[PDB]
RNA sequence: AGCUGCUCCCUAGCAUGCUACUACCG
RNA sequence: GCGGUAGUAGCAUGCUAGGGAGCAG
């Protein structure tokens, strides 16, 4: 359960980076910290309200078609 | 490789020695049958042997081109085999927290910044009709990321501040109905 | 020595290379003349020419290597993020570079779960990943040579020190060679600033004929050339969020220290059985055969093993320049006493204390040692050997001469006393006695900042021999560094091999008729190496196949381990193995009607190919 | 080889041989033809065997001579840029304060690293926060290597012009936070 | 974007060597 | 019948070269 939060992060830092989050400083630097810190917890309960905060960065942007990868 | 001719030369001698073997004959027949045979396994282990290497440099050829088709096309979809990817570890991981911020944001709902973890710091969120707002908000707090919120102030598109008690069904479509709610975690 | 504390009284804004204005064809250039050094004084070249023609090959190509041109033309910089001495800006921007994550080989991982791995509880578990970093990474991490300072030595003590490290470098032969005996691997890598905006250094080997090299060679014998070295971030797996930088040196200063070094070089890479064990492979019984040697016949023997915090920022100048003259010993015949001299201001003046190109700015380095110069491996060997025997003598000396019971060590202190405090010149005699003594008492087993000893415990608790806390006290005041007990390591117990050697755990196991040591990796290592790539590379593994078979040669020794969890990860290995080569040969009958004739290739899942990689027959 | 010398002969060999064979004249004349073919194929061994490690040899030679061409021709494309960017580097150095300051030396010698701080006509400031820009480059003009140096210009780490009426104590926490000041000197 | 050392796999070349078959001669 | 030299085919050891990959300091 630990491994797969770590693995999700893992994808999702790869994801944002390849949408061009990187120019924006503040942005890239809080996002860098939060993919950092998941991997180096130890309890399964911080690293989901890590997740849920790194998540928001990729849920408040435009360049994600939800409704469509999202299928089921 | 016996689909090669050679293979009726090597095989007719050879009979020709088996009849040789079977007959028990003179000493000179059987020195016509080894100075005719030495040049059929002469004349044939030099055809059977090219192509057969051969054989196997063409496959290994179709391997390497294979390979290098491949490659060059998984560096073309990365934009959507990571995406893909992604929502599939979603899914499985099973969490409530991320389910209710993917649906909210599958809906409409998304927020405007990242979701601070401190009880103190602000949010804001974006509603963009009234049912979100009648299953989500209720009197003066707000569900949200399995946590609750306090309301702190509503606008609507234009930036101008709404009271929240005017927000209501039959008011609904005075206003500039992407709402901004701004709230603080409890 | 005396200089080191006679420069910090004096502007650093004095030190460095002296520029002067020369006429190249009737116009005016500003070149380097000589340099400062903090350490030797004032160095003037001997060959400069004033009204010159036309400039030739090696002309430009020394040329274009001069920061002098470089930091001339450029802006004036103030950098408040560092402590350090800045130059110039050589743009109108400052550049910012980040590290990207890992990719993840998902179908490995898929792989791994259905056969029991990553559960709860599990005693294996993935520590080690790829970092991410930010733009302020490179200057942050630059920052750390803030723990260099000057340090003063005490210098008739290293003058018998240097004598002993010396004397564990007999069994060698060097001297100078020409440019056609140069072996060169590799000639696809980076150049270095300037030259890395034109080509590789393929480009530059193949431009220059044997006799411009023989004549840049001859060059460097009578004049000084600085160089710009770059700092690089690195990109791979690790168990700490720590950024890690390499430096690349520019191809004018590798060109000629392989000249200069490399027949020594290859001599210490070649020979077995000796202290320093740069080139021995561990395979096929190597890694018995050198824990064999390094236990000896000591007497009552204990294993130890020690730390350096922060090696290669905290080093001092003086230990560098030590190491350079104990390298350079070999030129007795070949170079003259002017040569050697002008040799050595050249290495201090590129790799000690050159100048760094970080993002797009000029700063100045305060010293220790550059990690991509083509010697670093072999002088930290000298510099560990070096500190051991320091704490040993400080341990000798510092122990009450009226309690220690035996006659012969008694003699020897008041011997080591007179040689150091009252004797001028080297004693011959003495130093054979001590070296002897010390191979006899304490023996050791050295690579590159890396160490094992066997000692006599009798005697290190009587203060015969080096204990941990001698280390602790000669790299306080030496090395200006606090070195913990929780990183260094102690064994009682001679079945059990080293705790650690490079990253390597040991076991003793039956093999065939004897019992033999085996090295073995840690599994998380092994692990992530599966399932954090960079792309292509791995999450196809149809398309390369040959990585896991590399890494279960790796992890071959585990199945000998009495956990059970550990030969799982070898036993994985060889399935997903079978896997790949089934669906590739799927795949290829699917679609064309292929059929690989004839396989060779299952012994790649059977285990006697990979047995056959630890066992004292060498079949490379 | 196909139209060689040792072919006519060892072709017209072999078809009297077998001509005579199909007559069947004697048992001498079996064993003559076949040394005759023998020796004729010891013509056309020798001359359409190791007549062909001649043309792999120039092949050789023709191939080593492509590459050294090319090699060559790299060399003055590389000596050509180095020099350019020479040259190039040159055309701004050549000013009077360089002069001023190379003839004021007794020997022509001076060290490297006061050449930008005493002729450098552009300074360029990297500041980590507020305080540190509070003491170093307030407000319009400053000092600082006993020179005096005016304002032109600010950015940020996103590359992002910023107005100098921006940077305060509340608005510090919305800027990306490596300032860069570039300044002009003053005479 | 660095300097070294070790290992696995594929291709090509040459030399050497082994072994087998044809020819000449003694 | 044997020895030698000249040929053709297969096998073995190592030596150089080119390419891909893994580990350690
Ligand atoms: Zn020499």
């Amino acid at each position: 359960k630990m491994s797969d939060v770590k693995c999700t992060s893992v994808v999702l830092l790869s994801v944002l980076q390849q949408l061009r989050v990187e120019s924006s400083s503040k942005l890239w630097a809080q996002c860098v910290q939060l993919h950092n810190d998941i991997l180096l917890a130890k309890d399964t309960t911080e690293a989901f309200e890590k997740m849920v905060s790194l998540l928001s960065v990729l849920l408040s942007m435009q360049g994600a078609v939800d409704i469509n990868k999202l299928c089921e | 490789f016996s689909s090669l001719p050679s293979y009726a030369a090597f095989a007719t001698a050879q009979e020709a020695y088996e009849q040789a073997v079977a007959n028990g004959d003179s000493e000179v027949v059987l020195k016509k049958l080894k100075k005719s045979l030495n040049v059929a396994k002469s004349e044939f282990d030099r055809d059977a042997a090219m192509q057969r290497k051969l054989e196997k440099m063409a496959d290994q050829a179709m391997t390497q081109m294979y390979k290098q088709a491949r490659s060059e096309d998984k560096r073309a979809k990365v934009t959507s085999a990571m995406q893909t990817m992604l929502f599939t570890m979603l899914r499985k991981l099973d969490n409530d927290a991320l389910n209710n911020i993917i649906n909210n944001a599958r809906d409409g709902c998304v927020p405007l910044n990242i979701i601070p973890l401190t009880t103190a710091a602000k949010l804001m969120v974006v509603i963009p009709d009234y049912n979100t707002y009648k299953n989500t908000c209720d009197g003066t707090t707000f569900t949200y990321a399995s946590a609750l919120w306090e309301i702190q102030q509503v606008v609507d598109a234009d930036s101008k501040i709404v009271q929240l008690s005017e927000i209501s069904m039959d008011n609904s479509p005075n206003l500039a109905w992407p709402l901004i709610v701004t709230a603080l975690r409890a | 020595n005396f200089n080191v504390l006679f420069s910090t009284v004096f502007p650093p804004t004095s030190f460095g290379p002296l520029v002067r204005k020369i006429f190249v064809d009737g116009v005016p250039f500003v070149v380097s003349t000589g340099y400062h050094f903090r350490e030797l004084g004032v160095v003037h070249n001997q060959d400069v020419n004033l009204h010159s023609s036309r400039l030739s090959f090696k002309e430009l190509l020394v040329y274009a290597a001069d920061p002098a041109m470089h930091a001339a033309s450029g802006n004036l910089l103030l950098d408040k993020r560092t402590t350090c001495f800045s130059v110039a800006a050589l743009t109108n921007n400052v550049a910012f570079q980040t590290v990207k994550p890992g990719n993840f080989n998902k179908d490995f991982y898929d792989f791994a779960v259905s056969k029991g791995f990553f559960k709860e509880g599990s005693s294996v578990e993935l520590k080690h990943f790829f970092f991410a970093q930010d733009g302020n990474a490179a200057i942050s991490d630059y920052d750390y040579y803030r723990y260099n300072l000057p340090t003063m030595c005490d210098i008739r003590q290293l003058l018998f020190v240097v004598e002993v490290v010396d004397k564990y470098f007999d069994c060698y032969d060097g001297g100078c060679i020409n440019a056609n005996q140069v072996i060169v691997n590799n000639l696809d890598k980076s150049a270095g600033f300037p030259f890395n905006k034109w080509g590789k250094a393929r480009l530059y080997y193949d431009s220059m004929s044997y006799e411009d090299q023989d004549a840049l060679f001859a060059y460097t014998k009578r004049n000084v050339i600085p160089t710009i070295t770059q700092m690089n971030l690195k990109y791979a797996i690790s168990a700490k969020n720590r950024a890690r930088t390499v430096a690349g040196v520019s191809i004018c200063s590798t060109m000629t220290n392989r000249q200069f070094h490399q027949k020594l070089l290859k001599s210490i890479a070649a020979t077995r059985g000796a202290t320093v064990v740069i080139g021995t492979s561990k395979f096929y019984g190597g890694w018995h055969n050198m824990l064999k040697t390094v236990y000896s016949d000591v007497e009552n023997p204990h294993l130890m093993g020690w730390d350096y915090p922060k090696c290669d920022r905290a080093m001092p100048n003086m230990l560098r320049i030590m190491a350079s003259l104990v390298l350079a010993r070999k030129h007795t015949t070949c170079c003259s006493l002017s040569h050697r001299f002008y040799r050595l201001a050249n290495e201090c003046a590129q790799v000690l204390s050159e100048m760094v190109m970080c993002g797009g700015s000029l700063y100045v380095k305060p010293g220790g040692t550059s990690s991509g110069d083509a010697t670093t491996a072999y002088a930290n060997s000298v510099f560990n050997i070096c500190q051991a025997v320091t704490a040993n003598v400080n341990a000798l000396l510092s122990t009450d001469g009226n309690k220690i019971a035996d006659k012969y060590v008694r003699n020897l202190q008041h011997r080591l006393y007179e040689c150091l405090y009252r004797n001028r010149d080297v004693d011959t005699d003495f130093v054979n006695e001590f070296y002897a003594y010390l191979r006899k008492h304490f023996s050791m087993m050295i690579l590159s900042d890396d160490a094992v000893v066997c000692f006599n415990s009798t005697y290190a608790s009587q203060g015969l021999v080096a204990s941990i806390k001698n280390f602790k006290s000669v790299l306080y005041y030496q090395n200006n560094v606090f070195m913990s007990e929780a990183k260094c390591w102690t064994e009682t117990d001679l079945t059990k091999g080293p705790h650690e050697f490079c990253s390597q755990h040991t076991m003793l196991v039956k093999q065939g008729d004897d019992y033999v040591y085996l090295p073995y990796p840690d599994p998380s290592r092994i692990l992530g190496a599966g399932c954090f790539v960079d792309d292509i590379v791995k999450t196809d593994g149809t398309l390369m196949i040959e990585r896991f078979v590399s890494l279960a040669i790796d992890a071959y020794p585990l199945t000998k381990h009495p956990n059970q969890e550990y030969a799982d990860v070898f036993h994985l290995y060889l399935q997903y193995i079978r896997k790949l080569h089934d669906e590739l040969t799927g795949h290829m009958l699917d679609m064309y009607s292929v059929m690989l004739t004839n396989d060779n290739t299952s012994r790649y899942w059977e285990p006697e190919f990979y047995e056959a990689m630890y066992t004292p027959h060498t079949v490379l």
